[PDB]
């Protein structure tokens, strides 16, 4: 993908290095290259490249002009069927379709209300709502008469933290155990550790060492 | 208007034609029968079972069952002229929770997505697209609650459920 | 009759200098000279030119118009409808 | 908000209320409380063509009257006052109670029945 | 936005009392979810499977059309648009429709629903601005009304009488007072229906 | 969030605080923006992972 | 939840499942006994907003004959119905076989 | 109201003022999603080939369909020669 | 039609043979006194047009 | 059976004959696209 | 019968049935249709967030002006027939059409590049979504109630100078509604208090003390 993304900007920059979109066009999907161009052009200075990656590669510059990454239909396609959509032997139609949504799930707007239908299901906690409420209060009136006229904006702002936790296995914080700091001795590397039981009857306090050699004893 | 007489055709699409949801079956295999049985009484429909053993026409019907279920299964089922499969079959919808929609409306949900699994109310958390994918690659990432397994078997309680 | 047409829009079957007629004379039975000039502006802002049935159907707006006119309510005024008269006579010659 | 939203800002006439009968309900909660509440019956008539009923059971004799007049108005329904009443007979059977509405040229019913058809409009 | 103010009322007294209560909840939930957009959306997706060809199914569209504009701007209450619903729903001619377009294979479906949302973004029969997008994902994407082969949901009272009588064993919707011993709390005054225990 | 109470002490820590900022940089969506939020990591005594 | 003098299944299924209990959540003034606050999807689908039908209402019709008589037809669909419909939540799940097992 | 064709568009470009001439509102929103400035707001105009079906649907619902496009006794009736002999 | 005078307007503008002004000239609904800007805006073309 | 679309729509026609009621948008709406009739076929 | 209107509504019924014969260059016909339908979007189009401003001050005309005739039916006793239904329509569409060319202004400025033009649209744009109702039509409300009640030289003055203005068509119904509903006294003690302060004070005291 990386390869594939590299070479699509490449190629763009080359096209702006060599030389705006009417209605007409930007419906036709025409850029300012064609595929056969594409084609020829990587063809030409990419031997080796097999004929499946060309393609891929006529493909990927082809969309990057409309958008660099559009990682959001390849991985939609998984989510959603041509069966399911009932688009079976149209697969142009059905590609279609899948670009359209994902490069609308990826707007601003979108986030916002997922989250807030999250909000709705009831998947937060009281730390979500103290983050929500930290949000709001450093919020100020002249931003939230700025953000009302967008009318997703306001929200964002208080729902941004909510909104990555929603986005689970992708962009959600993973609260891992506390890693402190070693405290041991420069001169003598001894470590002192802490222990009870009993309350008041048993306390121990152990110094430990690393053996050089390897005979250890307690 | 007219005296009671039992159905009977040699033809599989006589039964599918005529009768909603359709089990055909043997004796030598009670248990799958009852578990289809229970299924289907639990989502109240209305069911006809046939046993091919004394059934006329056995050998016609048996190989018609056999050529549109790909599989010599006895014990099958179908709803809406379609075969819905055998015992594993209907387990698998029952857990997919598919089988009320599939016995009740005759169609099974193809949007992807399994709904059982779930720890409270269904949403859409881990749905969206991830921009540019990589997400093995968060190893930090929130991995969910620590869930358990079991040490040993704990014997089956009975030999059938 | 203008929820038919309507209708006929609705569905597809665009209007035609025969619709525009019949709306003009259901406009002119009742003496709808300003619905009438709607309708024949309608026309020419679309393509269908307007015929001698259309300016025969206007005219009868026109006469229809004059009969209309409150009598009563421009006596009380003292008003004389010769001029609405004769501005019809000038705009139908 | 007396009247509900799809008769809000449609009814140019003014209406005129009666009600038809209060009444004691009690009503069970749990077997363990039984409350008094108190039931109403009533219609509202504009005399020019609308009118309706409504029926209510509330803690109180205005809650109950509020309510009963939400329901005539959602149950409200509407007649054609050319000739001021019917031009032939009518008998209908709600359930054992068969009533015969036929033309005249004055009122023929009783006082509640006349309230009724003042109520609608129907004169004659 | 209303449905801001509600949020923002939230999480103050959440924030405020240091948990989060059911009546606060119940309240922010409740203005969360108090719109036409099921009914609308239900209204479009069913529009989506017709055919614009066909003049029967023009006009079905436009009846169809017509009743969810009704319902937004409220002229009409949900239970009387639900009855026109499921008389449209329930004609033959509507489900002529639906099963020849079901047997396609490329089928008009998927752009009924697009359609669907651009409208009711344009003529504002949504809550904000780019909620319909967002609806629409969610009906593409998890089970509803537009993932069904009919484009309803999948209810008995938007199914024919007569397709439900072979099914399903109901009758030959109240519990009868001879059963004293049914439930806990269960009695005559409980109603029962078809395919669906809302328990 | 700046830990006040020992409550809070009992939780905070640089290295965890590595797999917060990850998460937000992940969310990011444009490099401009990631920028500041890696500058502010490097700011504050985050252990970088 | 807090269960004083009875084991908490039982106390949910009468706050839940009960006249009072109903009562309140239709907005109907009682003490004794009260319905749970904001269950989101969780509350039974017949006691959502915009469903089934109201027992505030019902409370107005003295017999069952009265009720089926007078009482208009429920609303078929609902947004928690919907969300039900999602969760696959219209039907419970098919308990384990009992009428092939004997009783243990 | 009664204003023809001519003064019609008169009219327009009195209202709008040299801005009529330009681009236009997805022209506009075009180039405002490329740039990158584009509010929350708006509908994003991307996947011309899609928008362009689902829009190619909605104006389907009003297509007009085609009636009488020929009849052979009128054409008959046209071609003089052949009627005359 | 209005839009085929406009669209050739619309070519003739590109090419320089016509010039409009930038912005509305018949400007009104929007403030109390509008009607004055519009004369404003259009005592230049008047007056050429009689002179 | 009282309940029906088309007894709705003769309802609403009745209240607007009145004379005193404004119609919705929709009754006309309705009276130009009918509701869908099961019957006949 | 296979008529030439039941063949070609035949035809024109199974292209647009499948997903193929409709598309971009597989019916020249529709293709033209769809042309001309685009050619005209292009043009009578506005921006996005000026038509939803237009649209929400379209309802409010809509409902005004559906006000007015309703006062005019509740003060006459008459009774709402379809005369009276059709020249509500015709009302509310020439409204529409008026206040249409008026955010046609308004949509030029948000497009104009113009800080101060991009500006002013933008403020009424948000007091449109807002609802709060416009001061033109206050203005207009108030003229025209001023040539009501005006002597002839100063009609003939004000309609003279307001003639080539194209305000938009008044009935004396909403002109009456306007002018009847009542003044709040909490906003205008507000006004006074903010223009003249510890004299507002003062004043708004010796008011109340009078009450």
């Amino acid at each position: 993908e990386l390869r594939l993304d590299l070479t699509a900007q490449s190629l763009k920059e080359a096209w702006m290095r060599v030389s705006f979109q009417s209605v007409d066009e930007y419906y036709a999907s025409v850029d300012g290259l064609d595929a056969e161009q594409i084609g020829e052009v990587l063809a030409a200075l990419f031997p080796e490249l097999n004929c499946y990656e060309a393609q891929a590669l006529v493909q990927r510059t082809l969309e990057c002009i409309s958008r660099p990454v559009s990682a959001a239909s390849r991985q939609l396609s998984r989510t959603i069927t041509a069966e399911a959509v009932g688009l079976d032997n149209a697969p142009g139609h059905y590609t279609n379709f899948l670009e359209w949504m994902g490069r609308l799930t990826e707007t601003r707007a979108f986030k916002t209300e997922h989250a807030l239908f999250e909000f709705s299901r009831r998947k937060f906690n009281r730390d979500d709502v103290r983050v929500m409420f930290e949000n709001y209060r450093l919020m100020s009136k002249a931003t939230l008469l700025a953000d009302s006229a967008d009318s997703y904006s306001h929200f964002y702002t208080v729902l941004k933290d909510f909104a990555r936790k929603v986005a689970g296995e992708d962009s959600r914080h993973q609260i891992g155990v506390r890693i402190d700091e070693a405290e041991v001795d420069p001169e003598t590397g001894i470590a002192v550790g802490r222990g009870c039981a009993d309350g008041e009857k048993y306390h121990f306090t152990a110094l430990l060492r690393e053996n050089r050699d390897h005979n250890g004893i307690i | 208007a007219t005296r009671w007489l039992p159905f009977v055709s040699s033809d599989l699409k006589d039964y599918l034609n005529r009768y909603w949801a359709v089990m055909f079956t043997v004796g030598a295999r009670p248990i799958e029968t009852g578990h289809i049985r229970h299924y289907v009484s639990w989502y109240c429909t209305r069911m006809k079972v046939v046993l091919l053993d004394h059934h006329v026409y056995v050998e016609p019907l048996r190989q018609q069952l056999q050529e549109v279920s790909r599989t010599p299964e006895l014990p099958l089922l179908f709803v809406n002229k379609k075969l819905v499969g055998t015992l594993r079959d209907v387990e698998l919808l029952e857990r997919e929770k598919k089988l009320k929609d599939v016995l009740h409306f005759g169609f099974e949900w193809r949007v992807g997505g399994s709904v059982a699994a779930t720890n409270g109310q269904k949403s859409l958390m881990g749905a969206l697209p991830a921009p540019y994918g990589d997400a093995e690659f968060f190893r930090g990432r929130y991995r969910g609650p620590p869930v358990a397994r079991p040490v040993v078997s704990l014997p089956t309680l009975h030999p059938f459920a | 009759c203008e929820e038919l047409a309507h209708k006929m829009e609705l569905m597809g079957i665009v209007w035609n200098a025969n619709t525009y007629l019949n709306l003009i004379r259901s406009a002119q039975v009742v003496g709808d000279v300003a619905a009438v000039e709607k309708y024949l502006s309608r026309m020419r802002e679309e393509g269908i030119p307007a015929s001698i049935g259309h300016l025969t159907w206007a005219v009868q707006a026109h006469v229809q118009s004059m009969i209309r006119i409150d009598y009563d309510a421009l006596k009380e005024k003292d008003e004389s409808p010769l001029p609405t008269w004769l501005e019809h006579l000038e705009t139908c010659f | 908000d007396l009247i509900p939203k799809e008769h809000r800002g449609r009814f140019l006439c003014n209406f005129q209320l009666n009600i038809v009968a209060y009444d004691m309900r009690v009503v069970k909660f749990s077997p363990k409380d039984h409350r008094q509440w108190i039931y109403c019956v009533l219609y509202v008539g504009s005399g020019k063509g609308i009118a309706g009923w409504g029926r209510a059971v509330a803690p109180s004799t205005q809650e109950a009257k509020k309510e009963a007049i939400r329901e005539a108005f959602s149950n409200i329904i509407a007649v054609d006052l050319e000739q001021e009443g019917p031009m032939y007979p009518v008998r209908v059977n709600a359930d054992g109670v068969r009533v015969l509405l036929y033309p005249a040229r004055r009122i023929v019913a009783n006082f509640r029945v006349a309230d009724i058809l003042c109520a609608f409009g129907f004169q004659h | 936005d209303t449905e801001f103010q509600a949020l923002v009322e939230f999480i103050e007294g959440a924030s405020y009392d240091q948990l989060i209560s059911g009546r606060r909840f119940k309240k922010v939930y409740d203005v969360l979810s108090e719109n036409d957009d099921m009914f609308i959306w239900l209204c479009h997706t069913a529009m989506s499977v017709l055919n614009p060809g066909d003049m029967r199914s023009r006009l079905i569209y436009n009846h169809l059309r017509i009743l969810a504009e009704s319902v937004a701007s409220g002229e009409m209450t949900q239970r009387t648009a639900f009855r026109f619903f499921e008389s449209a729903v329930r004609s033959p001619a509507y489900r002529e429709i639906a099963k020849r377009q079901l047997e396609g294979g490329a089928a008009t479906r998927l752009a009924g629903i697009s359609a669907a949302a651009d409208v009711m973004r344009r003529m504002g029969l949504t809550r904000r601005p780019m909620s319909s997008y967002f609806e629409l994902y969610q009906r593409i994407v998890e089970r509803s009304e537009a993932m069904t082969p009919w484009g309803f949901p999948p209810l008995f009272q938007f199914e024919e009488r007569l397709s439900l009588e072979p099914r399903l064993k109901f009758f030959s919707f109240w519990i009868p007072p001879t059963w004293n011993r049914a439930g806990r709390f269960l009695g005559p005054h409980v109603t029962l229906y078809p395919g669906m225990t809302p328990d | 969030l700046e830990p006040c109470t020992p409550r809070e002490w009992l939780q905070f820590s640089h290295r965890n605080l590595a797999y917060a900022y990850n998460g937000a940089l992940r969310a990011c969506h444009s490099l401009p923006s990631m920028l500041l939020l890696y500058k502010e990591m490097k700011q504050r005594g985050v252990k970088v992972d | 939840i807090n269960s004083g003098d009875q084991s908490p299944y039982r106390y949910v299924e009468e706050r839940l499942y009960s006249k009072p209990s109903r009562l309140d959540r239709e907005g109907v003034k009682v003490n004794k006994t009260y319905a749970l606050q904001g269950l989101g999807d969780l509350e039974p689908l017949r006691y959502g907003a915009n469903f089934g039908i109201s027992e505030k209402d019902a409370l107005k019709y003295e017999t069952v004959a009265e009720k089926a008589k007078y009482m208009e037809p429920p609303i078929p669909y609902s947004s928690l119905a919907a969300r039900k419909l999602a969760a696959g939540a219209l039907w419970p799940a098919a308990p384990d076989p009992e009428g092939m097992i004997s009783k243990e | 109201k009664a204003l023809s064709p001519y003064a019609q568009a008169l009219r327009h470009v009195a209202l709008r003022g040299a801005t009529a001439f330009g681009p236009g509102a997805k022209e506009m929103e075009l180039d405002m999603l490329r740039k990158g400035t584009l509010p929350a707001d708006y509908r994003p105009p991307v996947q011309g080939r899609w928008d362009d079906t689902i829009e190619r649907w909605a104006y389907a619902w009003q297509f007009p369909a085609e009636e009488e496009q020929d009849d052979i006794t009128k054409s008959v009736e046209r071609n003089a020669s052949g009627m005359q002999a | 039609s209005k839009f085929d005078y406009l669209e050739k307007w619309r070519d003739m503008y590109r090419h320089g043979t016509l010039e409009v002004p930038e912005g509305p000239t018949l400007n009104f609904g929007r403030t109390p006194d509008d009607h004055k800007e519009t004369m404003a805006a259009l005592v230049r073309g008047w007056y050429q047009r009689n002179r | 059976e009282k309940y029906e679309p088309w007894e709705h729509m003769k309802r609403m026609g009745r209240l607007v004959g009145t004379g005193f009621y404004i119609p919705p948008e929709w009754y006309n709406h309705f009276r130009m696209f009918p509701p869908i009739n099961h019957n006949f076929q | 019968l296979s008529s030439g209107i039941n063949l070609g509504r035949l035809r024109l019924a199974e292209q647009f049935s499948s997903m193929n014969g409709w598309q971009s260059k597989e019916d020249p016909a529709f293709d033209a249709y769809v042309k001309e339908r685009r050619r005209k979007e292009n043009y009578e189009a506005f921006d996005q967030r000026v038509e939803r401003g237009y649209a929400a001050a379209a309802k409010l005309h809509k409902a005004e002006i559906q006000n007015a005739v309703k006062r005019r039916l509740k003060s006459s006793g008459a009774k709402f027939t379809a005369e009276t239904l059709r020249e509500m329509s015709s009302a509310v569409t020439e409204r529409l059409a008026w206040l249409r060319d008026v955010w046609a202004q308004i949509d030029s400025d948000y497009r104009s590049g113009d800080s101060a033009r991009q500006e002013t649209a933008a403020q009424e744009i948000s007091a449109a979504l807002r609802g709060e109702p416009n001061d033109h039509m206050r203005w207009v409300y108030e003229t025209k109630r001023e040539l009501r009640f005006a002597g002839p030289v100063g009609r003939r003055a004000i309609q003279e100078e307001l003639q080539a203005a194209e305000l938009p068509e008044v009935l004396d119904e909403e002109v009456n509604r306007y002018h009847d509903l009542k003044l709040n006294m909490m906003e205008i003690e507000r006004e006074v208090k903010a223009k003249y302060g510890v004299a507002g004070q003062q004043h708004w005291a010796e008011l109340q003390a009078a009450k």
